[PDB]
């Protein structure tokens, strides 16, 4: 790997450099190297790596949307044939985006989540490994859509079940696996009814935990529960 | 719909 | 070349598509494609050719600022010595910066200044010859920082004499370069008095002309206008 | 200070 040679130490050090400069590719990169060296990630350093890869695979997400759009009218009665490039250019932008998935989803997968017994490391890594999936899953089509679905459904459900029992209702990461999970119920999964059930049930005890909160930590908590609150409004 | 931001607890 | 199997035709509508999904990089690898046909281009191939590459250097200029401002910090005094990773990852940053000028500069060299006969398309390609040595000049340092001054003048001052022969006073193309000319003697030149004097002679020749044109011309050449405006109103 | 758009006559 062309992070081989950089020390761990140094490898953190220029993640923070590129995230201070936009340079979200090369904080991946970084972060990348940083996860290869094999040892366990603090919460700071899951955090950059997280930051990383959401960046890229988000820059990814918009212009995959954009080139569907326009494949999408391209395929309308009355209009113009003008090729095969609108379907190509897209899917490059796809192929490109299932790597960076793959490659999380890889980083997950040897040694990420088999090394994380803590709840908040395991919880976070496997909401990752879920949210990989619900990306993959939004520009699946064929065969495998299903089972990419369920790979989804199952590390959302895995982080559930040990968020609920090992972290209290406020916790950001509880908070920011439900808000995920029941995006991927309402956008994924055609399970509307469930994302609005998790979402209000989340929010309420949440709600209820708030008064054991030091004031930075009822901020941290509320800025996802507000997070809830509008996915709420936005589907009832 | 909103999703979790990266960073988290 | 990796586009050299694609179709001209393909390329340009790629790079479109490319522009719309805010895919700069991929936009420059089509524009640089498009150009290797050999054909010339354009007017509105032209603006395609810079609108991806004045993006993609864009971001590397703001992370090369970025990353050179915490640099010069860390070498005021009291500052805690934290090794080479700073120096390294502007280097990295700047590296690729100057490859993407070069590469720039290569296409114009070989051959679209050499092919481009009429006033549109040689000025907009002489000023993009000075922009990018200009892009180049802001992050020297070394025995070569006074030639790379020299060649941005050089091609800005061919580009302004054909311009001020050939061009109406209020034309987008001639204003833009002396707007950017103005910039290069303010901020690269220490020229000062020389961009204040360029700009205002600019924006009063093109005011006086702005009564032969038609109203979507009016808007194109006000719009360079107020650039001129706003760096008069920075720089007195 | 400010430099000309990309796109430009
Ligand atoms: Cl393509
Ligand atoms: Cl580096
Ligand atoms: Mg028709
Ligand atoms: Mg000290
Ligand atoms: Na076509
Ligand atoms: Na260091």
């Amino acid at each position: 790997g062309a992070m081989g040679s950089m020390e761990r130490a140094s490898l953190i050090q220029k993640a923070k450099l590129a995230e201070q400069a936009e340079r979200y590719e090369d904080m991946a990169a970084f972060m990348k190297g940083a996860v290869e060296k094999g040892e366990e990630l603090s919460c700071e350093e899951r955090n950059l790596l997280s930051v990383a890869y959401k960046n890229v695979v988000g820059g990814q997400r918009a212009a995959w949307r954009v080139l569907s759009s326009i494949e999408q009218k391209s395929n309308e009665e009355g209009s113009e044939e003008k090729g095969p490039e609108v379907r190509e250019y897209r899917e490059k932008v796809e192929t490109e985006l299932q790597g960076v998935c793959d490659t999380v989803l890889g980083l997950l997968d040897s040694h990420l989540i088999k090394e994380a017994g803590d709840a908040e490391s395991r919880v976070f890594y496997l909401k990752m490994k879920g949210d990989y999936y619900r990306y993959l899953a939004e520009v699946a089509t064929g065969d495998d859509k299903k089972r990419i679905i369920d790979s989804a459904r199952s590390a959302y459900q895995e982080a559930m079940d040990i968020s609920k029992k090992e972290m209290p209702p406020t916790n950001p990461i509880r908070l920011g696996l439900a808000l995920n999970f029941s995006v991927f119920h309402y956008e994924i999964a055609n399970s509307p009814e469930e994302a609005i059930s998790l979402a209000k049930t989340t929010f309420d005890e949440a709600m209820a935990d708030l008064h054991t909160l030091s004031e930075d930590s009822y901020k941290d908590s509320t800025l996802i529960m507000q997070l809830l609150r509008d996915n709420l409004t936005l589907w009832t | 719909a909103h999703s979790s931001p990266a960073s988290x607890q």
